[PDB]
């Protein structure tokens, strides 16, 4: 019953944590557990995967309308 | 647009991804820097990545499409309208606002699951007010 309900939210949330990603001292880095310390290679390789799953979302949402 | 740095940058990022060296990333690539970080994706998500982001079709990224996709203008290239109707699937009947409560409950526990961390940041910056009552609308702005 209404599927636009998950695609909908999943957008919202990689659209965020695209946009709080540029912030280096923002809760979002506090998600990878095993990360021991984080260093500046993760950080950039990071930032590429949440804007790939952010395109990814949008296109899930788009598809459910 | 883009300044000679920010290009520099996307090519330092490109090479981590590109382990091999041959200009190309593999949904193969893709999920051995994913699991460094301690994700676990399938092979459908890594293929979903790499198709939006593959232009050609081939199944690999090179370097112009990762720029291509670095670079997009993810604030004005329609992206707003679509959050906003992201935002009205549980908009408060017609509204334009939402609950703090509200927001919290989807965030958390419906898609991606946010942490209850991640959801104070969202919170907090998208109450302008502090009354419990975010319009999205103007979040929809400030992400943009
Ligand atoms: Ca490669
Ligand atoms: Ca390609």
């Amino acid at each position: 019953f209404n599927r636009q309900i998950p695609a909908a939210a999943s957008l919202i949330q990689t659209a965020w944590r695209c946009y709080a990603a540029e912030n280096p001292d923002s809760s979002t880095w506090k998600i990878y557990i095993r990360i021991s310390q984080l260093r500046e290679h993760h950080r950039a390789t990071i930032k590429v995967i949440r804007r790939m799953q952010y395109f990814v979302a949008k296109k899930k949402f788009q598809q459910a309308r | 647009q883009l300044t000679e740095e920010q290009i520099a940058e996307f090519k330092e990022a490109f090479s981590l991804f590109d382990k091999d060296g041959d200009g190309t990333i593999t949904t193969k690539e893709l999920g051995t820097v994913m699991r460094s970080l301690g994700q676990n994706p399938t092979e459908a998500e890594l293929q979903d990545m790499i198709n939006e982001v593959d232009a050609d079709g081939n199944g690999t990224i090179d370097f112009p499409e990762f720029l291509t996709m670095m670079a997009r203008k993810m604030k004005d290239t329609d992206s707003e309208e679509e959050i906003r109707e992201a935002f009205r699937v549980f908009d408060k009947d017609g509204n334009g606002y939402i609950s703090a409560a509200e927001l919290r409950h989807v965030m958390t526990n419906l898609g991606e699951k946010l942490t209850d961390e991640e959801v104070d940041e969202m919170i907090r910056e998208a109450d302008i007010d502090g009354d419990g009552q975010v319009n999205y609308e103007g979040f929809v702005q400030m992400m943009t």
